[PDB]
């Protein structure tokens, strides 16, 4: 019932972003 | 999983300025935090513990709600447990259960367990 959003960084390309939701 | 229930994850300030923004946003819910009683058994985990409730739902309606979306056999045995303490009138608008009952911080609190004692 927690989570946290990790972004991934140095991610090209290009306007998409990735995100890892950790549902705990 | 986490360990915490909702008051020990916000601090007061944070729970009072919740349910302000809830009233301004709201005015007809009263904030409801319904969590699993601390050692429950029999009964699952609510997927979601945090809930905005129509002033006119009387306590038998929200226990029906919260039995159905905890998927309960028609059978099991379920009790919500306000405040701290199992509720005498089932048939009082929530509005008013809210006006005795609510905590300090302004949301008002709700366990459920298998039995009320």
């Amino acid at each position: 019932s927690i989570v946290d959003e990790f972004e991934e960084l140095g991610e090209q390309e290009s306007d998409i972003d990735e995100f890892d939701l950790l549902e705990g | 999983p986490s360990e915490k229930t909702f008051k020990q994850r916000r601090t007061f300030e944070q729970r009072v300025e919740d349910v302000r923004l809830i009233r301004e946003q709201h005015p007809t819910k009263i904030p409801v935090i319904i969590e699993r009683y601390k050692g429950e058994k029999q009964l699952p985990v609510l997927d979601k513990t945090k809930f905005l409730v129509p002033d006119h739902v009387n306590m038998s309606e929200l226990i029906k709600i919260i039995r159905r979306r905890l998927q309960l056999n028609a059978n099991q045995a379920f009790f919500l447990l306000v405040n701290g303490h199992s509720m005498v009138s089932v048939s009082t608008p929530i509005s008013e259960v809210y006006e005795s009952e609510k905590d300090e911080d302004g949301f008002l609190y709700m366990v459920y367990a298998s039995q009320e004692t």
